[PDB]
RNA sequence: GCGAAACCACAGCCUGGGGAACGGGCCAGGCAAUCGUCGCAAUGGUAAUUCAACUUAGUACGAGAGGAACCGUUGAUUCAGAUCAUUGGUAUUUGCGGCCGCGGAGCUAUCAUCUGCCGGAUAACGGCUGAACGCCUCUAAGCCAGAAUCCGUGCCAGAAAGCGACGAUUAUGUAUAAAAAUAGAGGUAGGCUACUCUCCUGUAUCGUAGAAGAUGGGCGAUGGUUGAUGAAACGGAAGUGUUUUAUUGACUUGUCCAUGAAAUUCCAUGAAUCCAUUGCAUACGACUUUAAUGUGGAACGGGGUAUUGAGAUUAAGCCUUUGUUCCCAAGAUUUG
RNA sequence: UUGAGAAGCUCAGACGAGUAGGCAGGCGUGGAGGUUUGUGACGAAGCCUUGGGCGUGAGCCUGGGUCGAACAGCCUCUAGUGCAGAUCUUGGUGGAAGUAGC
RNA sequence: CUGCCGAAGUUUCCGGAUAGCAGAAACUCAGAUCAGUUUUAUGUGUAAAAUGAGAGUUUCUAGUGGGCCAUUUUUGGUAAGCAGAACUGGCGAUGCGGGAUGAACCGAACGUGAGGUUAAGGUGCCGGAAUGUACGCUCAUCAGAAAGGUGUUAGUUCAU
């Protein structure tokens, strides 16, 4: 299934694997928005990736994730230039996308790709000492949004419980249960 | 506006090509819900179409359609090879192609 | 390379690129002020620095005097911090607008119809609910509060009729406390005497004076301690209590390129960028230093009011 | 105003590799470009720098003498930032007094007076604790300490192709929101302690019934679906959308009927700029205030003021003007 | 069954790089004898044109616009016969350049 | 302008005459001879079965009458490399797929086209094609595509 707008949560996702699936999707004429890019993960411990950046200048993981894709797409080709603008990488979950579903990519999930006991690095933690100086405010927004979202979930859960009780109380439900519904 | 859509959405990926040589006679189409070569057998023979609009009002309408036909599968991920009456423009990469259900074999 | 490239300052009035860190525990108070440098004069002050080679001795040093008339708060600006930086959520101005501020807001004071903010003033008078809602949102959502005030250009003997209005961040207290303080101080004159006790080291920001076909570059001198912050109304502002002799701080025959200063003025040791009759910004230092020089009190002994123009001989 | 010759395959960002130059073309690369007013900072440059001594203490060490870390002071710097107050000169007040004797203003300065960074990360380096190696073990876990370095930090500039606030204003169902573990989470229930249940995805869930969804007859809900407006709260971030509804307008295939919908009789569909003013500038623009009927400004008349040595010039980048008149409630232009 | 331009028509199979070089068939220009009882003031030749065609190609036929006095297809004869270069000859014209400058 | 054939690129004696390659003609044969062929066997050569192809002459006439690379073979070497002769192919007269690009490497040698399938190489993205399956190994704090290691991985052997 593909949509005109797709929101992908970057928490617990490998950078390269996430970059690959979005690179193909972007060439497919699809708009993809990436949120919480600061919580991306890269195989290899913290010092190695720190040395990698020291050899390498954009401090935003949203820019870094965009930069990784930029060299992973035909940038010279005008088609690649057009597809670049269809990708929107932002840190955290902004209000224009907080009230929308956030899907995940199985091919990039750390739990499905990383062996237990393997060291890994977090981009937001990595970027904190390279020029980024907004971790507190970015974090502060995260708990504020999730607290509001959790309250929304509780209201939705209560509504789901009420309708579920109403659904079971409905005699119509088991009239034609032979269809598996 | 629930209803209509007697076809299946599909995306026009690219042409049949080597690493550097492209043959634009046939184009790769990725149909939704098709994810294996054995599955693409069902869509072999269907009539695919490209639908686009233009400023000129021809016959009182504003729609131009380039018909086509699915021919063979392409790889293990459900892609297909479709030949059109007019070869698709190279700009329509990553667009929508409407795979209607005829000629039906079911 | 620190100052390179050498380019003329883009702003005639010095703008502070940074402000001191605000403390919630500390009371709400201002952190910056604007003044016009009238000139520099030589004064004799006792050096009460323990351990110095000339301890308990009087030294003749240059004192820079800048007129600091009370500033009327035109309005407040609510800036909400964002991951991309500090975002100005909104700004609220007072119902009554000063003529100099309106004159400053337009490039053609005489040709203008003085219609600036006329609807906003009319809307505020008609209904204050929007202002209260805006103030409540600033006090509840905005993280940075800046108060916009205009200097007394008309009071100062300056040919320019436009006030050197600037926005100063508010440090101290909570957002609601700052909002309440701004509302209380809205459309009210704030003097530098309450802001500065003239017993601390601050920073002065100003644009240097060009020297023809090198100059006109903004600078921010630091480690500057105010020697005396006098009031123009008081006749003893320029006279110390050591020998009385009440007199005006202005030099004989008028100050060089400044004239006569009648409002509150502040005199500090050392030189500052820019020529006479130039707008300068004085703000508290972001970093606090516990040096003996910055902690020892300043007590002027003799103030020379001789004619700065020409070769004066009588104070 | 009058006016060549030379030259010319075609061009012109580099980075590397490209085997034979290859860079001037090839591949990987980067690069590659309404009027406003006040603010924000992506980004870079970058800053303070090099050494000391006294105090400390004239003492830990040391038989004593000589001389402790740290504290502040005294500084010497270098560099940058300033300014002409202080100091000297320079000096178109080239002003003065007798070509000289000098020179105010202003400029200038290791010629002058001066002002002048922050904590971390850690390097070297030494650790503590702690496995392998029941201990031990800078270390494989961890906890550290510690550099004129680095990063931060501060300063400077500002994305000319960044941003905010703010004033005036000529396609085919385009369907879907928890957080968080994942090596256990969530819910469920009891009083954080004892429970239980689900997961093992979305092929899920919601919605999808009618001449694009007709005409009416009902029945049945007498509910539901919504449209229309009347705003209430929430939503700073990018709140611009989430509900709450108030009433009204319809619709209702919720259960049903009766007609109706076609020969297309096989696919193609008003401000501001220039301008004047302006010196606060000055390769030239820019910059700079004022200026469109009033402290209006601009000019002089001056005065004051110092200069020279009382007098004259007397603000010119010395001050000021209850003095005088001039001009003008501009001249055009730009721009929705 | 008409399919004898016997230099014709028809059938089958394999094959197809190319320098130096060898062989063969053609296209085009000026003029010459024959010819088309050829074309032309109701518009020759030429010229331009994103008109239409033909040939693998050299080349050709045609529409439109200009144009105004000649021209062509076919069989042979014949030669001062085909150009992108030669720091080629002649004429024209640009950038350089409103530059050096006067 | 198109079509066909198309070398030699060097032996050998000695600027050449030969030759050779390519043609062009004339001949005689396929029941006749052959082969950068392979066997059989007699003593690596020679002679006599298979596998294929028709084979042999005479005459006369253009062009070439260099090399580079690679393989190998050796001899010495000579700091060490290497050099020196050869040996045989490929390029040279030859485009295409692959090797990031790249004249020597891996494939394959060319009329215009349609479909089909492949070689070499590839299937994360750029990039056409499985983010295939099974099994291990690799932790790098410069991976990856002589040795040392309080470096691990699997361990083996010997001691208790």
């Amino acid at each position: 299934e593909f949509q005109k707008v797709v929101v992908i949560d970057a928490k617990g996702h490998l950078l390269g694997r996430l970059a690959s699936v979005v690179a193909k999707q972007l060439l497919g004429g699809q708009k993809v928005v990436v949120v919480r890019c600061e919580e991306l993960n890269i195989s290899g411990h913290f010092f190695r990736n720190k040395l990698k950046y020291l050899a390498y200048h954009f401090r935003a993981p949203s820019r870094i994730f965009q930069k990784a894709v930029r060299g992973m797409l035909p940038h010279k080709t005008a088609r690649g230039q057009a597809a670049l603008e269809h990708l929107q990488a932002v840190e955290g979950i902004p209000p224009p996308f907080d009230k929308q579903k956030r899907v995940v990519v199985p091919a990039a999930l750390r739990v499905l790709r990383l062996k237990p006991g393997r060291k890994y690095c977090t981009v937001g933690r990595l970027s904190s000492e390279v020029g980024w100086k907004y971790n507190d405010i970015v974090a502060k927004l995260e708990e504020r949004r999730k607290v509001k979202s959790a309250a929304f979930y509780q209201a939705k859960l209560a509504k789901q419980k009420k309708i579920a009780s109403a659904k079971e109380a409905s005699p119509v439900n088991q009239k034609l249960s032979q269809f598996g519904y | 506006a629930q209803g209509h859509r007697l076809y299946v959405k599909a995306k026009h990926l690219s042409f049949q090509r080597s690493k550097h040589v492209i043959h634009p006679g046939t184009s790769i189409v990725k149909i939704e819900g098709c994810d294996s070569k054995e599955e693409a057998q069902f869509y072999l023979g269907k009539r695919v179409c490209y639908v686009y609009k233009s400023s000129k009002a021809v016959r009182g309408s504003k729609i131009r359609v380039i018909w086509g036909t699915i021919a063979r599968p392409h790889g293990n991920s459900g892609a297909v090879r479709a030949r059109f009456v007019h070869n698709l423009p190279a700009k329509t990469f990553g667009s929508s192609l409407r795979v209607m259900l005829y000629p039906s074999n079911i | 390379l620190g100052f390179l490239p050498r380019k003329r300052a883009s702003r005639q009035r010095g703008k502070v690129k940074a402000f001191p860190k605000d403390d919630a525990s500390k009371p709400v108070h201002l952190t910056a002020f604007l003044g016009y440098k009238a000139g520099m004069t030589h004064i004799v002050r006792d050096l009460d620095r323990p351990g110095s080679k000339m301890h308990k001795r009087e030294i003749l040093e240059a004192v820079t005097v800048i007129e600091t008339p009370p500033m009327v708060v035109v309005g407040v600006v609510g800036y909400v911090e964002t991951p991309r930086g500090l975002r100005s959520l909104t700004t609220v101005w007072a119902e009554h607008l000063s003529e100099e501020v309106k004159r400053r807001f337009y490039k053609n004071w005489f040709k203008s119809k003085k219609k600036a903010f006329t609807k906003y003033a009319k809307k505020y008078a008609e209904s204050t609910q929007s202002i209260n809602r805006e103030l409540e949102r600033i006090k509840k959502y905005c993280s940075v509060v800046r108060v916009l005030a205009h200097t007394q250009i008309r009071k100062t003997p300056l040919a320019q009729k436009k006030a050197h209005l600037m926005e100063i961040q508010v440090n101290g207290g909570s957002v609601a406390d700052k909002v309440e303080w701004a509302r209380e101080h809205f459309e009210k004159t704030v003097d530098i005497k309450s802001t500065f006790e003239q017993n601390e080291m601050i920073d002065v920001i100003g644009v240097t004076r060009g020297k023809g076909n090198a100059g006109y570059m903004h600078r921010t001198q630091l480690n500057s301690k105010i020697y005396r912050i006098g009031a123009g109304d008081d006749a003893k502002n320029a006279s110390t209590d050591f020998d009385a002799t009440e007199k005006r701080i202005t030099p004989m025959g008028g100050f060089v390129r400044y004239g006569v200063v009648e409002n509150d003025f502040v005199m500090l040791n050392g030189a500052t960028p820019g020529p006479v009759k130039r707008v300068l910004t004085l703000r508290k230092s972001l970093l606090t230093h516990t040096s003996r020089k910055a902690l020892e009190p300043v007590s002027l002994k003799w103030i020379d009011t001789a004619s700065k123009f020409g070769h004066g001989r009588f104070q």
